[PDB]
């Protein structure tokens, strides 16, 4: 019954301006000593505090980003906003808005966090990946290579999921402004290339669906 | 800015073991009101962080009393007497005394297990990629422990730094191993000017590096 | 530099 829900664009280009919103309920930052604020976190990385707004309109900022930040509020439609100007690829992160009071009764701490929202600052345009098989040069390992796609995400299976044990599908990474990812499969040698091993890959945003059988060199 | 130095950044433990995490401010974080706003947070994968401890040693509602925080001023500590599955995740210590509010790097609470050398395999560019004008060599390093590992690429004997990209998986659900994937990306032109391609892995499961390589001709 | 808390 006390909740925080972050709203964002999803995506925007560098040197543009990010506008975030946070829908409060189960409480007012109207009430004395109440405050709400923002903390973000790049994929797989640390937590960076950004800004906090108090019931009385007092505001606090991170020195690093004193020029880019701009926290605001709206007492009766019950919402809090933040904007970062001239954004860039490093501002790509998950953004949480959290609650915190400056008095010992309402809870002087970050007890309540919203589930968050992903902002990704990219100049990329939708791009479909190129899907490549990786056959080897006593169990045998094969792989799939899915390269240069934007945006996230792609999905991968092997033999449409009937294969699963000994599969490692790796976190995707940036190459230029495109994502590349890979997956591997391991089976006993008395299986491949005697049986057939298909790699199945999707990239919904470009409607791309590829099924790539591996073959021996 | 008061930096918060958690040590260790990674803490392998067993299930039901005692576990401790140091967090040290660069400066005092006792607020003039008298309080020390040193908080501890747990983030599990795919979740937002959760408050465990506040004001150094006060356990948050619902938190099991096997979590305790101790300390004063600058030196702070989080202990877990009998570690359980659900405790696993990243622990952040935090100060709310001095603006800018700051967290530590994060101590990942991961499980320990017997050591295991990685299963390396190399893969040249496929026909498909080649007829596109690009060349990537892929090396997998699967099911190893401990998580730390050094990979090198060598082309015709010389080490290569630029144009490489790595990806690591989180500790596996079953065997608690880590896996790694490394890709070296070249222009087709550069690929077909050089012949020998080598993926070399060193790990504290051998003094010898695991070497996997091929020659472009015999491809 | 101090964050705001009630005394
Ligand atoms: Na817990």
């Amino acid at each position: 019954q006390v909740t925080l829900k972050e709203s964002g664009p999803g995506i925007l280009k560098p040197s543009q301006t990010l506008s975030l919103t946070c829908s409060l309920s189960g409480f007012s930052l109207r009430t004395s000593g109440m405050g709400v604020g923002w903390i973000r976190q790049p994929s797989g990385k640390g937590l960076e505090w950004l800004a906090h707004i108090w019931w009385d309109d007092d505001k606090n900022y991170n020195p690093s980003l004193k020029s880019q930040l701009t926290i605001s509020k709206d007492t009766s439609r019950n919402q809090v906003f933040l904007k970062i100007t001239s954004v860039d690829t490093a501002d790509t992160a998950t953004y949480y808005c959290v609650r915190r009071a400056h008095n010992v009764v309402l809870g002087d701490w970050f007890a309540y966090w919203g589930q968050g929202t992903l902002v990704t600052v990219s100049a990329a345009k939708t791009t479909a990946p190129s899907v490549y098989p990786l056959a080897p040069v006593s169990s045998v390992t094969l792989g799939c290579l899915v390269k240069g796609y934007f945006p996230e995400p792609v999905t991968l299976t092997w033999n449409s999921g009937s294969l699963s044990s000994g599969v490692h599908t790796f976190p995707a990474v940036l190459q230029s402004d495109l994502y590349t990812l890979s997956s591997s499969v391991t089976v006993t040698s008395s299986t491949w290339p005697s049986q057939s091993i298909t790699c199945n890959v999707a990239h919904p945003a470009s409607s791309t669906k590829v099924d790539k059988k591996i073959e021996p060199r | 800015d008061v930096l918060m130095t958690q040590t260790p950044l990674s803490l392998p433990v067993s299930l039901g073991d005692q576990a401790s995490i140091s967090c040290r401010s660069s400066q005092s974080i006792v607020h003039s009101n008298g309080n020390t706003y040193l908080e501890w947070y747990l983030q599990k994968p795919g979740q937002s962080p959760k408050l465990l401890i506040y004001k150094v040693s006060n356990r948050f509602s619902g938190v099991p009393d096997r979590f305790s925080g101790s300390g004063s001023g600058t030196d702070f500590t989080l202990k877990i007497s009998r570690v359980e599955a659900e405790d696993l995740g990243v622990y952040y210590c935090f100060q709310g005394s001095h603006v800018p509010l700051t967290f530590g790097a994060g101590t990942k609470l991961e499980i320990k297990r017997a050591d295991a050398a990685p299963t390396v395999s190399i893969f040249p560019p496929s026909s498909e990629q080649l007829t596109s004008g690009g060349a990537s060599v892929v090396c997998f390093l699967n099911n190893f422990y401990p998580k730390d590992i050094n990979v090198k690429w060598k082309i015709d004997g010389s080490e290569r730094q630029n144009g490489v990209l790595n990806s690591w998986t989180d500790q596996d659900s079953k065997d608690s191993t880590y896996s790694m994937s490394s890709t070296l990306t070249l222009t087709k032109d550069e690929y077909e000017r050089h012949n020998s391609y080598t993926c070399e892995a060193t790990h504290k499961t051998s003094t010898s590096p695991i070497v996997k390589s091929f020659n472009r001709n015999e491809c | 530099a101090e964050f705001r808390h009630d005394s």
